């Protein structure tokens, strides 16, 4: 038998309890990052390597901008939840 | 930016 | 190190 | 071997739910920029080899039914499954245009016992949505 | 700046809402598996690779045994939550 | 550039909380087998290079003080930090010998803004404990 | 087996 909850992977744009940022002109930070990394390595990196790089890109490359000082210069860190039982590659 |  | 597919 | 078997007729189905407009009663505002995300993701996943489908401004009932039906389809010839949700959210919850629905109920349709043709195959879910109202001020 | 929630990694023995099994004579399923993988690959595999193999080991090699039919032949799958921004190796 | 820098004098500190016996008021039973796990974990993590210490039957206050003090130490010469928790638990909480305590409270002490010497360094938590009462029947 |  195999556990019914096995082989799922959840890639959240942010951690539990936090907001997620989105740019009206460029799109959400997480998606911008995800597509960027996938365009470059979606065909040669394992899924966790890809999302880890996505984690780093969102964490370092983005900072919020708003007139309201309360939402000014805020950061974000994505969250990967894995129940996978094997390494995942999208090719070969 | 806005929040989601 | 070396993760190789 | 330690890798998922990818030798199948096709990589798999990729469902994108792009929620931009919400009913006034929910208190949620338009998600400007979401069409750009949906566009980029579609090209990106089509490029990987997925058969991608894009839904727009879905109600909670529509999201549930849409995923339940996808899980009742035959995945025998697919290597995996991918689903991307773009919307407003709160902890453990995702917004439909008319309200809120538990993320767990959306993904449960694909458990091993309820979707046999995806058993032992990776089931991926990418979720762009808030999960609360805390802000990260950062450091250094 | 760096998100304050960045660079954390949680390796749970089970998924949210579920039970976690333990053998009184051999120890918990999760630790037995985690230790055997680390003893053989702790220094040559990346952390996510290690935990993915732990997930497979727990998912395939264990199955509950009890008199009460309600807890007979049950399974388990661990849960890995990652906010890491780089690959992690325990060496050099 | 894609790997955490491990070129430090020490790999790091490793805290193992092994809770086996609980107060009758909690209603939790003895966790037989947890000593086998603790000893196994001790040797494994020691082999990796961690400076490990095992604490037995800790109360909730003791666990909080244990993690707080550890986060207040100087990790300047360490590559990372590891904490292993073995005990009874429920969704989001772990049992001390005298009651429950939020897992978030134990780990928040290591946030980038509360432990500068571990900033940009991996903080690892391994947790053996229940997270609810659901059972997985498995399939096929 | 028992549960945690």
């Amino acid at each position: 038998k195999i556990p019914v909850e096995a082989d799922f992977l959840f890639a959240y744009s942010t951690v539990p309890g936090y907001y997620s940022w989105r740019s009206p002109g460029r799109g959400s930070w997480f998606v911008q990052a995800l597509c960027s990394i996938l365009e470059e390595h979606g065909k040669d990196l394992e899924i966790m390597q890809i999302l880890t790089r996505v984690n780093d890109r969102v964490a370092r490359h983005f900072e919020s901008q708003s007139d309201d000082p309360h939402f000014h210069e805020k950061k974000q860190i994505p969250c990967v939840v894995s129940m996978l039982t094997k390494e995942l590659y999208f090719s070969q | 930016e806005s929040m989601x | 190190q070396g993760h190789g597919e | 071997t330690y890798q998922y078997n990818m030798n199948f007729e096709k990589l798999g189905k990729c469902i994108i739910i792009n929620n931009k407009n919400f009913d006034k009663v929910t208190g949620m505002g338009v998600r400007n920029g979401t069409d750009k995300d949906a566009e980029a993701l579609f090209k990106c996943f089509r490029s990987l080899g997925f058969d991608v489908i894009v839904y727009n401004d879905c109600s909670c009932a529509k999201m549930q039914d849409l995923l339940k039906k996808a899980s009742e389809e035959d995945h025998t010839n697919a290597a995996c499954f991918a689903c991307i949700l773009l919307s407003h959210g709160e902890e453990n919850v995702i917004y439909g245009k008319d309200g809120v629905t538990p993320i767990k109920d959306l993904t449960a349709h694909f458990r091993g016992d309820r979707c046999k043709t995806l058993l032992e195959k990776p089931k991926l879910f990418f979720i762009q949505a808030c999960r609360g109202t805390e802000l990260d001020d950062g450091i250094q």
